[PDB]
């Protein structure tokens, strides 16, 4: 029986949500902090 | 094709307005004796924001 063929892509089912929850990262906040620091420095940082 | 070149034309006049706004914003500066825009070039970044 070869009809039921499953590739590497597969349904994590409920656990899909789990990884969807895991995918959340703190890169957004770290980028925000970098932007804030670089601007408050832009008072002295013009174009470098 | 004609739509393409005409849309190129509107975007060309748009960048024309960009440069016109640049010159118009720097002109009131025109290197004033005061030489200070702490709230305009530091913020609006119109032209040559390297200086001020």
């Amino acid at each position: 029986a070869s009809h039921t063929t499953l590739g590497v892509q597969d349904i994590s089912t409920t656990a899909m949500s789990w990884v969807q929850k895991i995918t959340g990262g703190v890169g957004l906040i770290v980028a925000v902090a970098a932007l804030i620091l670089i601007v408050v420095l832009c008072v002295s940082f013009s174009r470098h | 094709s004609v739509a393409s070149f005409v849309l190129l034309s509107m975007v060309g006049t748009a960048v024309g307005m960009c440069v016109c706004a640049r010159r118009r914003c720097i002109t009131p500066y025109e290197l004033t004796p005061g030489a200070t825009v702490p709230f305009l070039l530091s913020l609006l970044c119109c032209v040559r924001t390297t200086k001020a």
